[PDB]
RNA sequence: CCGCAGCCUGGCGUUGUCCCUCGGGCGUUUAUGCGUAGAGUAGGUGGGAGGGGUCGAACCUGUCCUUUCGGGGGCAGGGGACCCGAAAGUGAAACACCACCCAUGGACGCUCGAGGGACUAACCUCUCGAAAGAGAGGAACAACGUCAGGUGGGCGGUUCGGC
RNA sequence: ACCUCGGACUAGGGGCAAAAGACCAAUCUAGCCCGGUGAUAGCUAGUUCCCCCCGAAAUGCGUCCUAGCGCAGCCUCCCUAA
RNA sequence: GAGGUAGAGUACCAUCCCCUGGUUUGGGGGUGGGAAGUUAGGGGACACGUGCCUCUAAGGCUAAAUAUGUCCCGAGACCGAU
RNA sequence: CCCGAACGGAAACAUCUUAGUAGGGGGAGGAAAAGAAAUCAAUUGAGAUCCCCUGAGUAGGGGCGACCGAAAGGGGGACAGC
């Protein structure tokens, strides 16, 4: 797909449609020492086979696509619904 | 104060450290148990009541470095209790030092134990050793308690300090 | 699917002393600096118009080194006492004193590397020696412990869909 | 490379095997005995007094699920409700 | 009022391992470092700082209050010779 | 007091749990152990330890799975401290 670099949408800080910056949705930094993580070690510490199983085989071809859009008038930034794509190009 | 003053020299650090060195290889041609008329360290042998009255002595052991001597399992095992790098001997080396200290006189009793040295072969502790049928020691009011038999062989049991310090009291 | 022996490599400890070339430093020892306009070496920021002055200066005369030989910096005697301005320029001035930074070299006690070498006193191997102790070769390595990584059906538990 | 006798040694995930997965006490694809241990069975057989009332299903969906279970439908018993 | 004493490879720290709820927080050990010590230290749920509160290890030793039937008295909705 | 299991459970099973039990080794006594806080908790309080009832399947742990699982306080017993 084609999706232009601007949009006018609603803003919900702005409380009314306005001009957004649009990109790809990118997953943070790993965050080590994170609960969730923290106790992956503490479960890993000792002897004993893999304690968490792992995934090893994928059937889905693609991942869903996902935009994210910034409200350029307040700096709000909005979370959208994922969408399965080929590969989303952000050119206008 | 001597006693004070002893460990002024060697508190952490100090090149006395050098000339037990040459003490630490002579004893290694001595018998990995002896015993040494006077104790080293009087620091801590009176620290743990030692007293140089006729009855009691002193006694010198050394060990070997490392984990745990464990044996590899054979049978059917889940992995989990089936490893062998990482064991170490869960009593410490300062209790296990009276233990066969202790077998070598059990005409007497022990009381109280520690190291002098230490190096990356071997450690060597001292340790207090008391007859209680000494017919001097029989009639001290200031340790009547041991004229009973349960103060036996106690650090076999674990009612040393080291047996609680490793109970973690 | 994996796990654990064993093996290979490396780190740490048992680990000592002389070093040796170079590259790093540690706490020190010191000394070396021109885009243009200008009395002229303003390298860049500070307190600072006072700093030096028998609590020794201006002047010129040489021995000497260096540099974009521009020019400044260090030598005592000849000279027994004088110069910079708060005054003229510079997007940034005082060779007025004392500080900080960049930057060049050597050295001092300590540390790490590319490493290399040497020794023996550790330790190891062997022999003699009743013991005690002695001698011979390697060597701060090796070996051990511990940790990590690579390998690892040598051994251990397991699954091996459903219609 | 004969045969045999008396003594002795090698222990089970081991021992021995001029090696057949053979033998190791009649027990050998892992010996025996005793203990974990009254282990595990979505399998198989049995389950015992009388009378009386009421009185089914063999279907749907889900399931490493079709020799079982969960939610339904199908039963009985009780109470409330008008 | 003045002065003095008051327990080291011990605390503590990093790492590996063990276990317990102890979890970025507990205790033990191995390994490596490693203190202060009265004008000391520790502790008061991640770390650090600040105040406030309470204890003083690295040595002892200890009456009773509970664990049990090899045994001895007593009692029993324990069985009557498979 | 050291060493240290599988069986099963998770409808599979490997982390986990079954479990520091079965069992090994050492050493006692008639009881043993432990026993005088580097204890708690929290408005500035209590005052050794032990066991009994609660606190409480609470806190908290874990393919967050089966499951595991405190403490403090209160209420009882004897309450001795050198």
């Amino acid at each position: 797909m084609k999706v232009p670099k601007v949009i006018k949408t609603y803003c919900p800080k702005c409380k009314t449609h306005t001009e957004h910056s649009v990109s790809l949705y990118k997953g943070g930094k790993r965050r080590s020492l994170a609960e969730g993580q923290r106790r992956y070690e503490r479960k890993n510490v000792g002897y004993g086979s893999k304690r968490k199983p792992e995934q090893k085989r994928f059937a889905k071809t693609t991942k869903k696509q996902t935009l994210v859009l910034k409200c350029q008038k307040c700096s709000y930034t909005i979370v959208k619904e994922g969408m399965r794509l080929k590969k989303l190009e952000l050119v206008e | 104060s001597m006693y004070h003053y002893i460990e002024q020299t060697w508190q952490n650090k100090d090149w006395r450290r050098s000339i037990l060195r040459k003490r630490l290889i002579e004893w290694r041609r001595q018998p990995a148990i002896t015993r040494i008329d006077r104790p080293t360290r009087l620091n801590r042998a009176r620290a743990l009541g030692y007293k140089a009255k006729q009855g009691f002595v002193m006694v010198r052991v050394r060990v070997r470095r490392g984990g745990l001597n464990k044996p590899r399992p054979n049978s059917g095992r889940r992995p989990k209790r089936m490893g062998v790098y990482g064991y170490g001997p869960s009593k410490g080396y300062r209790w296990i030092a009276e233990e066969r200290a202790a077998r070598k006189f059990p005409n007497l009793e022990v009381l109280g134990s520690y190291y002098v040295a230490e190096d990356g072969m071997y450690k060597y502790y001292e340790v207090i050793m008391v007859d209680y049928s000494h017919p001097v020691i029989r009639s001290d009011p200031e340790l009547k308690w041991l004229q009973d038999s349960v103060n036996r062989k106690r650090v076999f049991r674990g009612l040393t300090s080291a047996g609680q310090k490793s109970r973690g009291l």
